[PDB]
């Protein structure tokens, strides 16, 4: 019985899945081809786990996942056995995203949550979280992407149909927005950066309106530039978009039960591709 | 609902009802059609016709000499498919030829050629 | 202008493939046969070795990233894939001559560094953390070695 799983993911090796269901219980698996085999499960939610996140083995074994009871929960594998190492619920609504940053940062996570709020949690020496939020979006935040660099940011989905870059800033302490960009007509269920340091930068937001707009950056100055995907709205709402680190592919999770796939091409205009 | 992000290994996760997990590892589909690539001994002489050398702006390898012609492939490929046919076409236009018979000049060599 | 018809050529139709393409371009190069640009020749290349990526060829792949000519670039690819990757890349000698491409050997042991501190690499070390090791080491002659090691 796993009729609704809402989010899983992979490790760095990828030897080792997390799935994240309704049932508030995330299992972990060994997988090998065709053959995961269930190694855990994980009941510390009340509410059904919305996503779930490994972060870099440079940090052992740790997996942040987010859940409807409004709290983070920071998990740990110790000796082949699993513990509930840390929590952070500084959020007074439902959890939606949980999505750790590039390992050059230290330890840090980024939260979503329906409050309007996103928070960055460092773990300290003492293994203790310093927690420094922000306020994102007025009705509600969907999800929240990280951004790698080499002047950190990240991007943030919202149920205002906006989508928010924000950047590190030493005079703040906080990090402080500097780019908002418009256009949806409805929640913007998730977006994403993609990991190709490549002569421009990519974001694909999908949202509820059926549309994926993707903003191309020519680089650090001039500002985004909107490109709907496809000019039809998707037989049915979107739900996850996702890039490719090796190309800069982008997959679609329409909640039409197949995904996608699209290319740029020369044009720069995006092409599917399967 | 469905959800779908990118691995690490540049593949798909996908809500799939139908395996154990709840997700299924796939192995996405590759545009990269021919053959004798996933064999691994071409890869293999293929890297004895080169010459690496480390770069002037970090220790990273990058190549320096190289002796890869259209000529090389053909012995992978089946004279009769049309694949063969582009690669060989490009092999006579593309590929220098040597002359092995000395020139009273150069220019002559040229003219030969 | 080789180039601008290939470029022309590339916007119109599909009949040269990635591979194609990259090994066209890469033979012209190494042969004075024609010119192309830095960044054609550089495209052409991230195309074939991303293809090949998601071929699970990563030690061809590896190999394609090399006709790089953008020195930062070809670093993050081959640094990523090789740490990602580490265990593939480390089977037979055509693995071998593979990470005896010039693959640094700090890449190479730092890679397989970090794929212990996953599965739960002292010599690499030798070669914060150093303080979790001694906590893991938690015999005299062993210390010994360490002792000249930090001294080194």
């Amino acid at each position: 019985h796993n009729e609704l799983i809402h989010d899983a993911v992979l490790d760095y090796y990828g030897k080792r899945l997390a799935t994240c269901s309704s049932d508030k219980t995330i299992k972990i698996f060994e997988v090998e081809g065709e053959t995961h085999k269930l190694i855990d499960t994980l009941t510390g939610h009340e509410g059904p786990v919305w996503r779930v996140d490994w972060a870099h083995p440079k940090f052992g074994t740790i997996l942040a996942s987010c859940s409807y009871d409004g709290k983070v929960l920071i998990w740990k594998e110790e000796n082949g056995r699993w513990s509930q190492i840390a929590v952070h619920a500084v959020h007074s609504a439902s959890v939606n995203s949980v999505q750790w940053a590039p390992h050059e940062y230290g330890p840090l996570l980024l939260v979503a949550s329906s409050d309007g709020k996103v928070s960055v949690v460092e773990f300290k020496e003492n293994g203790t979280t310093s927690p420094i939020i922000i306020d994102a979006h007025a009705i509600g935040v969907n999800s929240a992407s990280w951004a790698p660099a080499t002047s950190r940011k990240f991007v943030t989905g919202g149920a205002d149909n906006l989508v928010k870059i924000w950047k590190y800033n030493s005079d703040a302490q906080t990090y402080v927005l500097e780019s908002t960009l418009e256009g949806h007509s409805d929640w913007v269920r998730d977006v994403a950066w993609s990991p190709t340091v490549l002569l421009r930068s990519y974001l694909a937001s999908v949202s509820q309106d059926r549309t994926c707009i993707i903003w191309t950056q020519d680089n650090e100055q001039g500002p985004w530039k909107k490109t709907l995907l496809k000019e039809e709205k998707f037989p049915d709402v979107l739900w996850r978009a996702s890039w490719s680190l090796s190309g800069n592919v982008l997959a679609l999770s329409g909640g039409d039960n197949k995904v996608t796939l699209w290319k740029e091409n020369l044009e720069g205009k995006w092409e599917p591709a399967g | 609902y469905t959800f779908a992000k990118f691995s690490t290994g540049s593949m798909l996760l996908t809500k799939d009802i139908v395996g154990k997990s709840g997700v299924s590892i796939k192995r996405l589909p590759t545009e990269l059609q021919r053959k004798f690539l996933f064999d691994d001994v071409y890869l293999d002489k293929e890297i004895e016709k080169v010459t690496i050398e480390a770069r002037k702006s970090n220790p990273y390898p990058q190549i320096s000499e190289s002796s890869l012609l259209f000529k090389d492939a053909l012995d992978y490929m089946e004279k009769t498919s049309s694949d063969y046919n582009l690669w060989k076409l490009s092999s006579i236009l593309f590929d220098p030829v040597s002359y092995p018979y000395k020139t009273d000049n150069d220019q002559v060599k040229m003219a030969l050629l | 202008n080789t180039e601008k018809l290939y470029k022309e050529v590339r916007q119109r139709t599909n009949a040269l493939d990635v591979q194609f393409c990259w090994y066209l371009i890469q033979t012209l190069r190494f042969n004075g046969t024609r010119v192309f640009s830095k960044e054609t020749s550089d495209e052409a290349t991230f195309a074939f070795a991303a293809q090949l990526e998601f071929a699970q060829l990563h030690g061809h792949s590896l190999f394609v990233s090399c006709f790089l000519n953008d020195d930062k670039a070809a670093e993050d690819t081959i640094k990523r894939l090789v740490m990602r990757e580490i265990t593939l890349l480390r089977a037979s000698t055509n693995d071998h001559i593979l990470n005896r491409l010039k693959i640094p050997s700090q890449l190479i042991f730092n890679a397989q560094a970090l794929k212990d501190r996953y599965e739960g690499s002292e010599v690499q070390n030798l070669l914060d953390l150093a303080e979790m090791a001694i906590v893991t080491s938690l015999v005299q002659n062993n210390e010994l070695k360490t002792l000249r090691e930090i001294l080194n």
